[PDB]
């Protein structure tokens, strides 16, 4: 399990740009027609997003830095990438996080895994009884606290073509010994890597785990017939969140219309 | 406090009022009732695995469950009345039910009765120095419970042991099981009984016609621990009634105010609980139980004005309470 | 031409039905 992959491939970061995208909700307070600012972490107007891309000979996984937040879109259709996990030195000295789903339900586990030196989301099993199921990116675990059960979702894996008409935006920041995540579902045409509209984000998961965060992995679904393993494409991009300071525009129903970069 | 007529002059600071209006102090209806509300009480934890256990361990062996990220309901532990010894130091357990904590750890085992003296900080004799001790800035409580006709078995209960020796003093909080040989003297044991060298591995005589001191306890420790990290298990809690059209008290889950609370014709999102106005005031809050928004209005204030003439001619005076509907001043 | 804390706001003497009589 320490041999590397016979698809791992090195990718210059190239960039790309993010028009008005990277917004969410900083608090639970309804509010109805007003205009009201706030100081929080957020996404900088016009900026530059690492965007990433790898195929069904090129197994695009970095390790990147998670000093203050990392923006998310996992924008796929067949659906390769499965999960993210956080660490520290990504070995079984300290706490490291997991977040895996199967199909049936989202599965989030803390503990002291033994992870590879390249770890990857092995899939296997394909005889029978399939329904595009999940059947190891860890060995061991061992001495940890706290493990979350959250509500299931849909999946499929079956190859689509054309154009993308969804979005899957993530966004995580860890203050005050919590996990904040904010996601967003909506249909769209695009002729480009990111969209152009205005949609914010809403909060789902909350978990007090009290850890430090510093580096980040992403996992992807691989099959086969630790390096023997067909990989997938992906399409996702890596941002940075700052001190910035917005103004956000409410309606008479209690959404966000329009923001304001100051 | 007799007259609104002499009420004026305790303003004015005068035996003699000259005609004209005059605002004397203030009115303010004063709150009735008190509103408690309090999300349920779900996500119940797992508690009868240590306390109504079947299965149990010697005194060595003993297990350890991970009690966290649930709710922890001691009041049918305070009154339990089937169990044999509770006493425990400074915090007393009927104000540990509305309590939060980090971490909770809950063993089993089976001790004797006159061994019962030992489970605690700073003793010394036969259990504590040789199979499982407690640091000093224990402030759990512990629980016992007599197992004369649970654990006890005729003929004697050999499938447990207990130590009768070991090497030197232990740590706190150990759990060994394995099976060292005590050596006394300069003469090593090398695993097999010779000079110097006792076995202490002892078997249990568990029976039914067994003395105080012989008879099978089962008692638990319960441990509390406080972490850097935030609390996850936490005591419950009950709610009262909800009153409609009236300035009571509230007190909810993370807001404190006083007002009256009617239907609200908005609309509210599944990720947020109450709303404000635009000057930081709260106008609308969500109850935690059932999902339905209700409006708060603040009960009716306002000053009071005097009306009355010159006091050299009458002293009939009129009382206006400005802003004040009248079917609330009686 | 277009509270909570203890702020009111007191009514004029003359109304503007009276106002526009004058």
């Amino acid at each position: 399990q320490c041999v590397n992959l016979r698809t791992r491939t090195q990718l210059p970061p190239a960039y790309t740009n993010s028009f008005t995208r990277g917004v969410y909700y900083p608090d639970k307070v309804f509010r109805s027609s007003v205009l009201h600012s706030t100081q929080d972490l957020f996404l900088p107007f016009f900026s530059n997003v690492t965007w990433f891309h790898a195929i069904h000979k090129r197994f695009d996984n970095p390790v990147l830095p998670f000093n203050d937040g990392v923006y998310f879109a996992s924008t796929e259709k067949s659906n390769i990438i499965r999960g993210w996990i956080f660490g520290t030195t990504l070995d079984s000295k300290t706490q490291s996080l997991l977040i895996v789903n199967n199909a049936t339900n989202v599965v989030i586990k803390v503990c002291e895994f033994q992870f590879c030196n390249d770890p990857f989301l092995g899939v296997y099993y394909h005889k029978n009884n399939k329904s595009w199921m999940e059947s190891g990116v860890y060995s061991s675990a061992n001495n940890c606290t706290f493990e979350y059960v959250s509500q299931p979702f849909l999946m499929d894996l079956e190859g689509k073509q054309g154009n993308f008409k969804n979005l899957r935006e993530f966004v995580f920041k860890n203050i005050d010994g919590y996990f904040k995540i904010y996601s967003k579902h909506t249909p769209i045409n695009l002729v480009r890597d990111l969209p152009q509209g205005f949609s914010a984000l809403e909060p789902l998961v909350d978990l007090p785990i009290g850890i430090n965060i510093t580096r980040f992995q992403t996992l992807l679904a691989l099959h086969r017939s630790s390096s023997g393993w067909t990989a997938g494409a992906a399409a996702y991009y890596v941002g940075y969140l700052q001190p910035r300071t917005f103004l956000l525009k409410y309606n008479e129903n209690g959404t966000i219309t329009d923001a304001v970069d100051c | 406090a007799l007259d609104p007529l002499s009420e004026t002059k305790c303003t004015l600071k005068s035996f003699t009022v000259e005609k004209g209006i005059y605002q004397t102090s203030n009115f303010r209806v004063q709150p009735t009732e008190s509103i408690v509300r309090f999300p349920n009480i779900t996500n119940l934890c797992p508690f009868g695995e240590v306390f109504n256990a079947t299965r149990f361990a010697s005194v060595y062996a003993w297990n350890r469950k991970r009690i966290s990220n649930c709710v922890a309901d001691y009041s049918v532990l305070y009154n339990s009345a089937s169990f044999s010894t509770f006493k425990c130091y400074g915090v007393s357990p009927t104000k540990l039910n509305d309590l939060c904590f980090t971490n909770v750890y809950a063993d089993s085992f089976v001790i004797r009765g006159d061994e019962v003296r030992q489970i605690a900080p700073g003793q010394t004799g036969k259990i504590a120095d040789y199979n499982y001790k407690l640091p000093d800035d224990f402030t759990g409580c512990v629980i016992a419970w007599n197992s004369n006709n649970l654990d006890s078995k005729v003929g004697g209960n050999y499938n447990y042991r207990y130590r009768l020796f070991r090497k030197s003093n232990l740590k706190p909080f150990e759990r060994d099981i394995s099976t060292e040989i005590y050596q006394a003297g300069s003469k090593p044991c090398n695993g097999v009984e010779g000079f110097n060298c006792y076995f202490p591995l002892q078997s249990y005589g568990f029976q039914p016609t067994n003395g105080v001191g012989y008879q099978p306890y089962r008692v638990v420790v319960l441990s509390f621990e406080l972490l850097h990290a935030p609390a996850t298990v936490c005591g419950p809690k009950k709610s009262t009634n909800l009153v409609k059209n009236k300035c009571v008290n509230f007190n909810f889950n993370g807001l404190t105010g006083t007002g009256v609370l009617t239907e609200s014709n908005k609309k509210f999102l599944p990720f947020q609980q109450f709303g404000r106005d635009i000057a930081d005031t709260t106008d609308a809050v969500r109850d935690p139980q059932t999902l339905e928004i209700l409006d708060i209005t603040p009960c009716s204030f306002g000053g009071v004005s005097v009306i009355t003439p010159g006091t050299n001619t009458s002293n009939q005076v009129a009382v206006l309470y400005q802003g004040v509907n009248c079917t609330e001043v009686p | 031409v277009t509270k909570f804390n203890g702020l009111t706001v007191l009514p004029p003497l003359l109304t503007d039905e009276m106002i526009a009589q004058y």
